[PDB]
């Protein structure tokens, strides 16, 4: 048995790391939290310190209200019962106000309200976490990839409860907050528009979805098969490249006779991820808008 | 036909077979003993397509299929009209997948790596092997396996599902569905963090991986580190997969009722098995 | 209709980021050549891009890609057939020259450094605060070849300091000079750190490094090359 180096053979411990600086309100980081033997197994041990900040914290209240909006209903529909609330937790459900409402903010609490209340908090909660991840590159001076990619994932979410069902005229069509709840939803929305397996986009989608985990399957492997010599130090290898970048290329040219660079590598990453949920978004914006039925329009390409 | 720092690699050694028969390229391409057995595999399977079209008669991508033998057969042999033709060809699919992993365990032996990339196709295989294999045998009859062809294996996907009621309710597709929502994730972070670091704004030094691991403590107060987020990338992958073939090989065999059914034993625990209200009160 | 419209777009603009994807990761390698260092004649369809320039921390300078590709050493080896494609054979010994599994890269012979500008890896003996906090601490442990013959013993954990990570074992040889293995190459064990890759033999070979106190990237780089490269020509 040689090492595979999936779990750590050893582990090092050394002061609490404050992290670098740059323009970072330092007045904002919380202390270093405490070390985890546990994780460090796996990947680094430190947890903490955190940045908070006004943005900071008014999603994480923002988050807690949209949390707590939820299941002060579901405590409703279980009957304050605590053994209730635990045997129907799946099946409980915030359902949006019914068609007649319109998309009119007039709908009783238990009729549609509440949906409108929790919808509302979960808006401020996810909008105000995005300009956090962006506020938090820039202190510390660096690319805004890591907002970009966000913003895909805000798309098809923006698109699921808000855009679509605007354009569609009432809050009806719009996701209700429960286990089960969405699960059905989800099996519903392509019932009603003819099978989404013919949805173009849907399908587009799914090839970047099993595409994604080939990829960091194939990229994570890689990177431990050449950790020998350093592999994963891969920002170094950038700038200068060593035997891991070199044997890492090798082997996938030999393989399949093309090959990728140690910068490169990360961009098909960052894409093809990417790509879910901007295709996604697309293949749900245009359901029920413009076309009604997929398996239809599958027949005639228009 | 080399990359520039190629020629030192490109050493005698490392074949698992035929010594030094076949070690050696076409183009960018690593031959080895398996490096021709794929071949073998490929070129005949596509063969058996194309004979497969013409009983069909069609040339049409997205209307040509092969499919398998009809339940009347069992598990046994089938006339290639009808199921044999299907039958040879998941032969040599299942021939050049390992063959083709197999080939991957030489180049990394030439290069002097470890052998975690043919470990990992492996589970694609296992997936594969566990639909058009594993499954129709626990089952009685190759008929369960699904059908080559663009449109009709999705019309397989979709008729197998809905025999079960909705699928989501699969404990185990739950399971699986996780892994690759969370790998996508995953990969899109590792991805941006990378290129953030290495494309910092325009006209500023080059940044660290100090700077990745700051980044992450500011936004959520943990980072896992340049290695741990390789690790974590292999393990969701492999994970979701293994959950995938296994919410298949439990249906049909040890439960073939509703799914959505299943969940009745959490209900039903005697506690609260009865008392009033709530959903299923 | 739109749809329709929509997806023919989508596919426009797929094509182009697969032309821009494929170009990226040309940056390195490019342009292709023939078995004997000369530009081949067919380099594919995708045209090199235009270069882009790193500027790295600590005043170590720029970087631009692509650019100049020079092995900036020998590579002992030689033609084992008349035509394109064959293997090319070890003119002298594989693990001292440097070729195949056991090839190492020219990079710089500096050290890599944190984000203040300190060395990245140091000796434990002289980092302070770092001990070892979980797992068999291997200081001390007699050093086992793949030949089950013991070549030394380790005195000293080479440590990441801004990720906290045991990166090299440091080992006495039967002579009293000290050399590095890579941690991912290495089984500690209850009693002893065995090393397959490498025979008792071939310990005192591993190239060592100058400094007592830090380590380039051109030694990590030999050091890691030479024993893996153990794997394939240690056999014996
Ligand atoms: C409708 C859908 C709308 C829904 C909204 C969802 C939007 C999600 C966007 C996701 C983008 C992720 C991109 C990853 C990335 O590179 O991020 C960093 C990148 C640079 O970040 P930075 O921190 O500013 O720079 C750091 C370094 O200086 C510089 O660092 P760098 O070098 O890493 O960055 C340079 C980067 C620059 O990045 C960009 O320029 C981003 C391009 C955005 C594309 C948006 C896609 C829209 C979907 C269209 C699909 C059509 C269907 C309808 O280069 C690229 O990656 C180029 C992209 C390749 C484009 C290929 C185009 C082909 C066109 C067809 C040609 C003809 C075909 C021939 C046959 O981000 C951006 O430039 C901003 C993107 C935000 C635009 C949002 C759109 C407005 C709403
Ligand atoms: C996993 C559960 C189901 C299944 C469910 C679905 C569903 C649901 C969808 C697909 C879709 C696809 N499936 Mg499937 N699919 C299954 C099993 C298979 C097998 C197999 C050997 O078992 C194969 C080759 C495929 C292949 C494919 C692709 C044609 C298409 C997805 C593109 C993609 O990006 O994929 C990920 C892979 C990559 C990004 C790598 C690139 C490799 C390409 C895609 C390979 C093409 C092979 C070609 C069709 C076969 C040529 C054979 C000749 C002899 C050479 N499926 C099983 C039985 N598949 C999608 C579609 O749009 O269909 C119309 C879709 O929505
Ligand atoms: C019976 C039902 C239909 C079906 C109906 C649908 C429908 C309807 C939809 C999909 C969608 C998708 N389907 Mg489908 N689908 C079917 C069958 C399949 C099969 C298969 C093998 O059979 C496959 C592989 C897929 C695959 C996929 C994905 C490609 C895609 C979703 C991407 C994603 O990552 O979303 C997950 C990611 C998000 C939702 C992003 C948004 C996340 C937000 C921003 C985060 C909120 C965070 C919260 C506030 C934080 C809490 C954190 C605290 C710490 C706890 N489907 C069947 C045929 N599918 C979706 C799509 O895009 O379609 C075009 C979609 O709407
Ligand atoms: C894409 C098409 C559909 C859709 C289809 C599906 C399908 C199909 C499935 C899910 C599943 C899930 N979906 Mg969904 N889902 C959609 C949109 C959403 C949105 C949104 C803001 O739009 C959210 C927050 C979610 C959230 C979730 C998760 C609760 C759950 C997946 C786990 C996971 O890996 O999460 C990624 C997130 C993280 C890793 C971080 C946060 C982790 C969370 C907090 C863990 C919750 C655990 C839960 C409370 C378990 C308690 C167990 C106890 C024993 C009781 N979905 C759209 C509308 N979703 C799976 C499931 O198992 O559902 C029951 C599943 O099979
Ligand atoms: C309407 C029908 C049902 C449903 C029915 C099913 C059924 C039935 C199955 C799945 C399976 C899956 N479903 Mg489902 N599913 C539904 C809804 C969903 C939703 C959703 C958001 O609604 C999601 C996210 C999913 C997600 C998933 C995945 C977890 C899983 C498939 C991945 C996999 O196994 O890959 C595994 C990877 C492979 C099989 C590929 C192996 C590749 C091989 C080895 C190589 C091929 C090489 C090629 C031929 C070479 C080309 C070479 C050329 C040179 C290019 N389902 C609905 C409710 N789902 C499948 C599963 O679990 O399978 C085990 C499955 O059978
Ligand atoms: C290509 C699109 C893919 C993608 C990308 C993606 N997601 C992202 C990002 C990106 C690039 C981020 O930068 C962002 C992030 O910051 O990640 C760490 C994020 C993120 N993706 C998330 C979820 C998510 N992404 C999903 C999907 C995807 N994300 C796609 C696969 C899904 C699915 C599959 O449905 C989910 C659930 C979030 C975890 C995170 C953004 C966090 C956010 O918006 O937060 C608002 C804050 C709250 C809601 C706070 C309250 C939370 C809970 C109610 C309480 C429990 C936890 C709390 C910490 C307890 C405190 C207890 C006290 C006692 C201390
Ligand atoms: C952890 C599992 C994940 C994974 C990993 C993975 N895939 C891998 C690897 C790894 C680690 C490789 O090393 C290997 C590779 O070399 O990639 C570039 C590969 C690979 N993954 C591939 C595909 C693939 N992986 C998938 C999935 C996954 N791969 C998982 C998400 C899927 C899905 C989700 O559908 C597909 C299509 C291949 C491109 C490639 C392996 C190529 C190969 O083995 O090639 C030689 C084989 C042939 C030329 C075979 C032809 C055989 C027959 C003659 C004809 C075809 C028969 C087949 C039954 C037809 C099906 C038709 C459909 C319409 C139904
Ligand atoms: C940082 O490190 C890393 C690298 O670089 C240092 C890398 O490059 C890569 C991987 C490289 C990439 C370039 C990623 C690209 C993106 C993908 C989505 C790749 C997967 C998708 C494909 C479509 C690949 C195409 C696959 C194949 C197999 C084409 C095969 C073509 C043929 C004509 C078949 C040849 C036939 C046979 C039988 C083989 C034997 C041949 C004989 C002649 C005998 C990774 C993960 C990495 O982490
Ligand atoms: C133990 O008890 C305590 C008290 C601690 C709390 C218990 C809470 C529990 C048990 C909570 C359980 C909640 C669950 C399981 C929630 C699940 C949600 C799921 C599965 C999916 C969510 C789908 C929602 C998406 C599609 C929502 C998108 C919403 C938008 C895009 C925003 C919509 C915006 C609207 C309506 C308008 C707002 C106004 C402006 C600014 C324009
Ligand atoms: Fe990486």
């Amino acid at each position: 048995a040689e090492y595979q180096n999936i779990f750590s053979q050893v582990q090092v411990r050394g002061p609490a790391d404050l992290g670098m600086l740059e323009d970072v309100n330092l007045a904002n980081r919380s202390g270093v939290g405490p070390f985890s033997t546990l994780l460090g197994w796996f990947g680094n041990a430190q947890l903490g310190p955190i940045y908070l900040g006004s943005l900071g914290v008014l999603s994480l209240f923002s988050g807690l209200m949209w949390f707590f909006t939820i299941g002060i209903w579901f405590w409703y529909q279980a009957g304050w019962n605590p053994a209730v609330f635990l045997r129907d937790l799946f099946f409980f459900s915030l359902e949006p106000p019914a068609p007649e409402y319109g998309l009119s903010f007039a709908a009783p609490l238990k009729e549609g309200g509440l949906w409108l209340i929790a919808s509302f908090f979960m808006f401020v909660a996810v909008w105000s976490w995005w300009g956090r991840t962006y506020l938090r590159a820039q202190a510390l001076g660096m690319g805004k990839h890591t907002a970009w990619a966000f913003l895909s994932a805000i798309w098809l979410w923006m698109v699921l409860g808000f855009i679509r069902p605007i354009l569609m005229g009432s809050w009806s069509e719009a996701v209700p907050y429960g286990i089960f709840s969405h699960l059905d939803w989800t099996n519903n929305f392509s019932l009603v528009h003819g099978n989404l397996f013919y949805n173009p986009f849907h399908g587009l989608s799914i090839a970047f979805l099993y595409g994604s985990a080939l990829l960091f399957a194939m990229h994570g492997a890689t990177i431990l098969a050449v950790s020998r010599f350093g592999g994963e130090r891969e920002l170094e290898q950038i700038a200068d490249r060593g035997t891991a970048a070199e044997r890492a290329a090798l082997f996938w040219r030999w393989t399949m006779g093309f090959n990728a660079t140690m910068e490169g590598i990360h961009r098909w990453a960052i894409w093809m991820a990417v790509l879910v949920t901007l295709t996604g978004g697309i293949g749900i914006l245009l359901s029920g808008t413009v076309v009604d039925n997929w398996y239809v329009w599958g027949q005639n390409h228009g | 036909a080399l990359l520039s720092f190629e020629r030192k690699y490109r050493v005698p050694g490392g074949t698992l077979v035929g010594g030094n028969l076949f070690d050696f390229w076409v183009g960018p391409f690593y031959v080895g003993f398996f490096g021709v057995a794929t071949f073998f595999f490929a070129a005949l399977g596509i063969i058996l397509i194309a004979w497969s079209a013409v009983l069909q008669g069609t040339w049409n991508p997205q209307l040509i299929s092969v499919y398998p033998p009809a339940l009347e057969y069992g598990l046994g042999g089938a006339p290639l009209a009808k199921g044999g033709l299907w039958q040879i060809i998941t032969i040599c699919a299942t021939g050049a997948f390992v063959s083709w992993a197999l080939r991957e365990v030489e180049i990394c032996r030439k290069l002097g790596i470890g052998y975690h990339i043919p470990f990992a196709f492996a589970f694609a295989i296992l997936a594969y092997l566990t639909l058009v294999l594993f499954r129709p045998v626990m089952m009685g009859a190759w008929g369960y396996a699904f059908p080559y062809g663009i449109w009709t294996h999705l019309d397989w996907v979709s008729n197998t599902g809905y025999t079960y009621g909705n699928f989501h309710y699969n404990p185990a597709h739950m399971i699986a569905i996780s892994f690759f929502f969370t790998n996508a994730l995953a990969l899109a972070l590792h991805g941006a963090l990378v290129l953030s670091a290495a494309n910092p704004e325009k006209g500023k030094e080059m940044r660290t991986p100090d700077h990745e691991d700051t980044f992450f403590r500011d936004l959520v107060g943990y980072s896992i580190g340049t290695l741990g987020i390789h690790r974590l990338g292999l393990l969701l992958s492999l994970s979701a997969v293994f959950f995938s073939a296994l919410c298949m090989i439990i249906t049909g065999t040890i439960w073939f009722d509703q799914w959505v059914d299943w969940w009745q034993w959490w209900v039903k625990l005697p506690w609260w098995a009865n008392i009033p209200g709530g959903i299923n009160g | 209709d739109l749809a329709s419209l929509a997806i023919y777009s989508f596919w426009i603009f797929l094509a182009g980021l697969i032309y821009y994807l494929q170009t990226e990761n040309m940056r390195e390698g490019y342009p292709l050549e023939n078995e004997d260092g000369t530009p081949a004649a067919n380099q594919g369809p995708f045209p090199l891009p235009k270069p882009k320039t790193f500027i790295l921390p600590h005043g170590r300078g720029t970087l631009t890609v692509p650019g100049p590709e020079s092995e900036d050493r020998p590579i002992a080896l030689a033609r084992t057939a008349v035509s394109e494609g064959f293997p090319h054979a070890p003119t002298g010994d594989p693990m001292k020259d440097g070729v195949g599994p056991a090839s190492w890269v020219a990079r710089r012979d500096l050290p890599e450094l944190d984000g203040h500008g300190h060395n990245k890896i140091k000796p434990m003996k002289a980092a302070a605060g770092f001990h070892v906090s979980a797992g068999k601490n291997p200081i001390g442990l007699p050093v086992r070849g793949c030949d089950l013959e013991i070549a030394g013993k380790v005195v000293d954990i080479w440590v990441d300091i801004p990720e906290q990570m045991a990166r090299f074992l440091e080992v006495e040889l039967k002579d009293g000079s000290t050399r590095l293995l890579p941690m991912q190459m290495v089984k500690v064990q209850s009693n002893r750190v065995h090393v397959n890759a490498l025979s008792s033999d071939l310990f005192a070979g591993i190239p060592t490094i100058k400094s007592p106190t830090e380590v380039t990237l051109l030694e990590e780089d030999k050091i890691c090359g030479y024993v893996a490269g153990g794997l394939m020509y240690a056999a014996p």
